[PDB]
RNA sequence: CGACUCUUAGCGGUGGAUCACUCGGCUCGUGCGUCGAUGAAGAACGCAGCUAGCUGCGAGAAUUAAUGUGAAUUGCAGGACACAUUGAUCAUCGACACUUCGAACGCACUUGCGGCCCCGGGUUCCUCCCGGGGCUACGCCUGUCUGAGCGUCGCUU
RNA sequence: CGCGACCUCAGAUCAGACGUGGCGACCCGCUGAAUUUAAGCAUAUUAGUCAGCGGAGGAAAAGAAACUAACCAGGAUUCCCUCAGUAACGGCGAGUGAACAGGGAAGAGCCCAGCGCCGAAUCCCCGCCCCGCGGGGCGCGGGACAUGUGGCGUACGGAAGACCCGCUCCCCGGCGCCGCUCGUGGGGGGCCCAAGUCCUUCUGAUCGAGGCCCAGCCCGUGGACGGUGUGAGGCCGGUAGCGGCCCCCGGCGCGCGCCCGGGUCUUCCCGGAGUCGGGUUGCUUGGGAAUGCAGCCCAAAGCGGGUGGUAAACUCCAUCUAAGGCUAAAUACCGGCACGAGACCGAUAGUCAACAAGUACCGUAAGGGAAAGUUGAAAAGAACUUUGAAGAGAGAGUUCAAGAGGGCGUGAAACCGUUAAGAGGUAAACGGGUGGGGUCCGCGCAGUCCGCCCGGAGGAUUCAACCCGGCGGCGGGUCCGGCCGUGUCGGCGGCCCGGCGGAUCUUUCCCGCCCCCGGGGUCGGCGGGGGACCGUCCCCCGGACCGGCGACCGGCCGCCGC
RNA sequence: GGCGACGUCGGCUACCCACCCGACCCGUCUUGAAACACGGACCAAGGAGUCUAACACGUGCGCGAGUCGGGGGCUCGCACGAAAGCCGCCGUGGCGCAAUGAAGGUGAAGGCCGGCGCGCUCGCCGGCCGAGGUGGGAUCCCGAGGCCUCUCCAGUCCGCCGAGGGGCACCACCGGCCCGUCUCGCCCGCCGCGCCGGGGAGGUGGAGCACGAGCGCACGUGUUAGGACCCGAAAGAUGGU
RNA sequence: GACCUGGGUAUAGGGGCGAAAGACUAAUCGAACCAUCUAGUAGCUGGUUCCCUCCGAAGUUUCCCUCAGGAUAGCUGGCG
RNA sequence: GUGGAGCCGCCGCAGGUGCAGAUCUUGGUGGUAGUAGCAAAUAUUCAAACGAGAACUUUGAAGGCCGAAGUGGAGAAGGG
């Protein structure tokens, strides 16, 4: 609220005169001559607590949590239950960490791009992005963002040889580098499990970029991969294990309803 | 996608440059497509329409196989008037109902000395697009 | 206005501070304005090294920092005098000069003379047209690269010694103790008083 | 019976809420960072075929030339359509011109009163004779010309 | 008495220059409050801020130590992070409040008076020319300036001269043109992909459907906006080290112009005053027995002076050289000229102002200062008939729509008009409980049950069981072929044609040096490289378990569709 | 089990009307409001606990005796990208890991065993170790005995188990150690024998130690400073007409 | 007539001017008007916007230029 | 039913986040109410004309007023 809505000469009328004690504008003649001036009640007044440009707009995340979030965004992009429950049609597709060879990084024409997605059976996800060519609901249309669109698959690489140009005209796609990833791209909406197409030299660099649990990352100086609270997670197997059900009592499966 | 950081993308400002256009920019945005026959004889896609081109209307209330020349080009209202498509008033007087030149297909150009060079400039630049394909 | 167990505090906001406010919204914009002022300064000059001249080995002042080694300002004419180069020639050789600097130690003097001659032995000059005084053939076969990065001779390289392993002998496990700290500290302040009582027995006759 | 009153509902009126729209603000940022005595900012007055405002201009007045552009401007008229002249319109603008006040500059600010110099005609003109042109503010620097001093001194008488 | 020289000054519409005034977001110099806080109020705080005044510039100011420090010492200024809400100030209350190290951003240094030297070696103006474009000169000749001191070489980091010693011929601009320009230099104009295909809905389509096994077409172009409605392809555009055009810039190479530096020794030279400093009084500061500044008074020295954060005396040490000047960058920018963007506002909002807004209007004035967006896709803005003096109607007419008729999208409420229904002496309205009437909905109207199993009455088709053909899955097994997990090693294998890590070792390795008598001593090391050892990760044979959601083949069992 | 067709059956709402009973007009300060207390004719829209800084505690997350890039730097010229990514001889620095005193400064390990000096109210050498002791203390461990279709022989298991044991966090208590001061005292040391250093034993003062829990981010509540939930004076000051 | 009036002129805010009433100074005067500092301060008034569930007060202690207000203890809730 | 071009659900994120009052602000409309009022300075009447239309216009006749310090005839200031 630029300077202020306080560029008006106004005093309170003060005394009796049977008006409220809000300040009135001065002078006569014009309409705006005895009307309520500044203060958050008046036509033309100043808003309550006018917003300031020194609001704390930006947030910090410490880097071990940024790296934590990006390891959990990659492990969910391989589980087929989580990637399909975000909506990506991956019914016809083969093996979930899709890896095409490093020849695909040197395509320089989008006709080669589209038949790639057709022969990888991922074109029926792009065809789902064409179904979502909606326009925005609300007043965001006149703030120059009009067209809503689904996020589709993302293609991840290293050593660009024209891949950034071949795919970028296809709508709803994302291309990010394996050296500099982005949690805002790997998990749009904050929900995990975006469908991704890897390339070999990108898919192999992950071993030396986050490390296994034996050796640390070499391209990250003091980072290893986060340990687990749970080793075994299928408690339909822990609770049916012979060690557990030897020690349990017996199930108590009467009801004993209220007696009249 | 737009990549140039020196050209706009906002709704308020392309409209403002549309309706407040200079009158020589305004003949460029009132361009009309050539016919399928006549874009093959000249290998050029579209042209700015002038006063005496033969033309048919391809969409609207008045459309369909109606070759007939334009007679008046209102640039102020972005409207060409064509010598046959008309409308009787309440008075009994007949006037020209006006249409937008993107809803319109040129079927015979009017060549002068200058509309030769406007065609040859737009044609010679189209082999250069084909010469990029190596 | 105060309450239960809390902090007594002095916010310095008793002055009209909303006019004198500073927001860092142009700070990414100025980071890419001084990268482009480094890139268009690197390519503008030469194959001369980026980030400027050679800086000396310099030790910090003030007890807290006197165990570290810092990059300095110039080369302290005495060090230019021993190395053999002239004071007005030196700053187009790529060598920074600080004439107001003093050398009163010898080891830190000889360190930077060793540094300055090591620079001259890794430098190739270009004659304008190939006359080449103090200089010979093809320019070290085109000088193996173009331009260096953030320090020509790695200006800090703060190094520590080995001091591998010793044997706990006699006269070393037995003497240099806390009593040596307390007695040396006491004689530092009882020096002027004891030298006053000695005068009083010197005027005793 | 009718009328009045009251509450609902339909329709109609009054009024302009809501919703949808947006050639406008607002914030942030980038790039440059440029007035004036060679008359600025600002003000007044005037300018169009019909034209009050706004906008644009200065007696060359809703714009001239030039370049670029290539058939319009348009509320109605009128006019040259001429473009292998020069070519409408629009933009750019590097050429020209730019009334009166204003630091405002002959002096005053009362469209008041001059002074010299020159030019076209009237006394073929000095001594205050029509129109037109030029010049006439203050402070100050360098140089010039004029010359003041019982200032300092010389050569003299 | 006259004339001359100079020195102090006058005059001029003298020849030629300059300055004034505006803007003022940021910057510099001054000046300067009070509200407020202290729960009162004087000091303090607000605040050295607002208002006031004066100067600029695209930046300004500051800036090469009369500095910090107190130890192994740093080294102009400015900005940033820390120092630090710290030292300190304070009715020691409320409150206020720096710096030095350290890490960065950026980095650049110089000139003068003096003291000496050079025959004033210097500068300005006028006149004609060398010879010139777009005009400034080095050349020539006259008038001045100036010895009361122009110029050269010199600046405290020392300097000069004379020696002696070993080198070396340079730099600068101007002219013409060629060759580039890292986002691929700038400005300007005009150009560059692909459906308007078939069916269909509509007032009108940009809708909806469709294009063979080549995915209908283009895509380095699926930003945006305008088009009778939601458009990659109809149209501007956007993409692309797209192309061509016009003008302009920073830098190679012919002619001018300028041109002896360094080292060692010897001698000589070597510095800014009514300023420092002191007293006192004001203001200011965190600066406290006075941080800074200023007035008045007193007023220096030259192994001197300043500073060393508790007044003073004595003493030692450290450090700098003041009272003259210039200087880029990093930094600032709510004005200006252009731009670009937004988790911003959506016409009582957002600028006071989306509109003929700083406008109409108000006030003698300084000044105050509004309200006011929307027909339609296209005016196609209702010709004509008829009543009336006309406003105003009734027909007709346009249009998808006048239920869009010129402040016309949508058209709420309050309030009013009428119609329809009901009611009415304890003002009305309300809560609870029923009743009556009405609007309407659902069933459909003495016509309502639905599927399961079985035996009835016929009707019509074909599988099941069974077995064979067949591909496919489920489960268990030798884990047989392939398999990885974890301790145990070994081949020290790959260590020299293996990765990294170690404040492990090696004074016999390899490079430039210190400690003593041309040589040498491990004679103790220095700066660096090398190669052993340890810690962890890369294969091969054996061995250990499980063959774990890591699996294929064989056989087995029982399903499954054909 | 029974009853009923083209006008009847069921149904209720912001429909209307009637009756019987109940029922004063809201907001608001206040011991007390239907008040002869104040504000309110009606309708529409606008309209009041925000944001920044600091601190406190609670909670969520990451790492953990460490933690944190916030300021810079690097990465083709990229819409989104003012994002994200990385550095580590960029960790300087911040907070934490140590306290205490005005300061000079000083600065947190004990118990046992075996012996010896007058085993002298005092201590010394060597080993073993190692955060002392008491009372409570979840959990865990041991556990005689106890519980099964015929009797004597053996196995896993489970439930019951008096009692006993090692005892978490934590509380109370006792002892110990470090610093400041006090009292009483004797002994040792030497880059130099002194208006020198160090030690002892008792008592008190400290925001201490006694095997570390912090840091960064986010959210919530609270308090404060700012216009500070909104509106409100009588004033004071500066500059002008 | 110490008369009444026009126009010109002078005096400007802690100032003016007053045969004096604190009169007048542009409908404003026991200190004008205009803009700003300024959204000045208020222990004092008035207002403070959705629903349901669960728990549920106090007007007392001590100190204060304290008595229309706060700090403090009590009573309360939430987290454990 | 009107209307004519956009909109909503779920999972997270963010607020200029929900009104009955503030002698609230702005705009609108009621009851009062077809009411109060259209009452200072003596006064109008007849015919005709023009007109869709005459208590009010013009014309004519009458009766009256201002009564020369005017309700007359000219200016200054101010208006434009
Ligand atoms: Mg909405
Ligand atoms: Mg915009
Ligand atoms: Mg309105
Ligand atoms: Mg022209
Ligand atoms: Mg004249
Ligand atoms: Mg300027
Ligand atoms: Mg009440
Ligand atoms: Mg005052």
């Amino acid at each position: 609220s630029e300077l202020a809505g306080h560029q008006t000469s106004a005093e309170s009328w003060g005394t009796g005169r049977a008006v409220a004690r809000i300040p009135r504008v001065r002078g006569g003649g014009t309409h705006r001559s005895g009307q309520g001036a500044f203060g958050n009640m008046c036509r033309g007044g100043r808003m309550f607590a006018p917003t300031k440009t020194w609001r704390r707009w930006h947030r910090r995340v410490n880097t071990t949590q940024k790296r934590y979030a990006i390891c959990s965004a990659l492990a969910a992009s391989a589980l087929p239950a989580l990637v399909m429950s975000k909506g990506h049609r991956i019914e016809e597709v083969p093996e979930l960490p899709l890896v095409v060879e490093d020849k695909v990084e040197g395509y320089k024409k989008t006709k080669e791009a589209v038949l790639l997605l057709k022969k990888l059976k991922a074109w029926n996800d792009i065809k789902k992005v064409y179904a979502s060519q909606r326009m925005r609901a609300g007043k965001g249309k006149m703030r120059n963002r009009r067209r809503i669109q689904r996020r589709g698959p993302c293609i991840i690489y290293n050593e660009d040889n024209g891949i950034i140009k071949a795919f970028r005209n296809i709508p709803g796609i994302t291309l990010l580098n394996v050296s500099k990833l982005n949690i805002l791209k790997l998990a749009p909406g904050g929900h995990v499990g975006r469908f991704c197409i890897w390339t070999e030299s990108a898919f192999r660099k992950l071993d030396e970029l986050y490390g296994t649990w034996r050796k640390a990352a070499s391209l990250k100086s003091n980072y290893n991969l986060p340990m687990h609270k749970m080793i075994n997670t299928d408690l339909s197997r822990i609770l049916k294990s012979p060690e557990i059900q030897r020690a349990l009592r017996a199930p108590r499966k009467k009801i004993h309803r209220r007696v009249l | 996608m737009k990549f140039n950081p020196f050209v706009t993308s906002d709704r308020s400002k392309n409209r403002k440059r549309h309706f407040n256009a200079p009158s020589h920019i305004r003949r460029k945005i009132m361009s009309s497509p050539l016919s399928k026959e006549l874009r093959q004889k000249y290998n050029v896609r579209s042209m700015p329409i002038r006063k005496d081109d033969e033309v048919q209307v391809v969409r609207g209330h008045y459309k369909g196989q109606q070759i007939g020349k334009v007679v008046q080009v209102y640039r102020k209202k972005y409207v060409i008037y064509i010598e046959r498509v008309q409308r009787e008033k309440a008075n009994g007087t007949t006037v020209h109902v006006g249409i937008h030149p993107s809803k319109v297909v040129i079927t015979r150009l009017k060549l002068d000395k200058d509309r030769k060079k406007i065609l040859e400039r737009k044609a010679k630049s189209r082999q250069v697009g084909k010469e990029k394909g190596k | 206005a105060p309450s239960r167990n809390g902090m007594v505090l002095k916010p310095h906001f008793h002055k009209d501070w909303q006019r004198r406010v500073a927001t860092w919204f142009n700070q990414p914009a100025r980071k890419i304005r001084r990268r482009k002022a480094r890139q268009a300064k690197a390519r503008r000059i030469a194959p001369r090294p980026a980030s400027g001249p050679i800086r000396p080995i310099v030790r910090c002042p003030t007890v807290r920092y006197h165990t570290k080694v810092r990059a300095g300002r110039g080369f302290s004419l005495e060090e230019l005098r021993v190395a053999g180069i002239h004071k007005k020639v030196a700053r187009t050789i790529g060598i920074s000069v600080d004439p107001r600097r003093r050398n009163k130690s010898t080891e830190s003097l000889q360190a930077n003379v060793q540094r300055l001659k090591e620079y001259r032995s890794k430098l190739i000059l270009f004659p304008r047209k190939p006359s080449a005084p103090k200089k010979g053939d093809s320019s070290a076969e085109e000088l193996k690269l173009a331009t260096q990065l953030t320090g020509p001779v790695m200006p800090v390289r703060n190094v520590y010694k080995k001091e591998k392993a010793r044997v706990i002998t006699e006269e070393e496990k037995n003497f240099k103790a806390f009593a040596s700290l307390r007695m040396a500290r006491a004689n530092a302040r009882l020096f002027g008083i004891r030298a006053k009582r000695a005068k009083e027995a010197a005027e005793q006759d």
